């Protein structure tokens, strides 16, 4: 299935999940298609924190879902 | 014979009766699609209220986390600088 | 005796029912002809939903009537 990962910048990052896929594989999928490390991510839907262990269906994130993402600035 | 003697006294109720059914057939096919008209289209209207419920709240949603994303996105840049 | 239930799309079901069977027997007597759950059927006769309880003798049902079926939404 499809979910969307939208930065703070207004980009916004498509990804391929699995509802059993968990918050780090979100992280390392977001890595490929750009380049964050999964360090550098925290991910924000429905007011809450997503932690690297639970799965997306934990978090009852289902198809065309938007997260939020949140990245280092060294400015 | 009996259909002749009862012929006088039945006959004109019964030469009437396919007339008086079709009538009462017709008034009744006639309030159940009137009601099933509106049962139809309340039914569908609503259920798109509904769905639009959904789309909003789905929409207050993601402007809830944006800002909560921003908040978090200042708070722990300022930390780590 | 026999009534007649019209579908939505025009189709009519031919029942063999008496005037003491249930809005329930009928309702199941539509399952073993049309394989249509009881639970999504609605049955209405002169412009009242017809209650599961009660007879087509309640509702004034006779020989050769005819009732009209509209099923439910999946979700709703």
């Amino acid at each position: 299935m499809q979910i969307f990962v939208k930065t703070l910048t207004g980009k916004t990052i498509t990804l391929e999940v699995e509802p059993s896929d968990t918050i780090e594989n979100v992280k390392a999928k977001i890595q490929d298609k750009e380049g964050i490390p999964p360090d550098q991510q925290r991910l924000i839907f429905a007011g809450k924190q997503l932690e690297d262990g639970r799965t997306l269906s934990d978090y009852n994130i289902q198809k065309e879902s938007t997260l939020h993402l949140v990245l280092r600035l060294r400015g | 014979h009996m259909p002749g003697e009862l012929r006088r006294e039945y006959e004109e109720e019964i030469s009437k009766v396919a007339a008086e059914r079709r009538a009462s057939e017709e008034e009744e096919n006639k309030a159940s699609e009137e009601y099933i008209q509106r049962l139809l289209a309340e039914e569908e209207e609503e259920e798109k209220r509904q769905a639009e419920k959904r789309r909003r709240a789905m929409e207050e949603q993601l402007k809830s986390d944006e800002e909560l994303a921003r908040k978090l996105s200042i708070d722990i840049n300022n930390f780590c600088e």
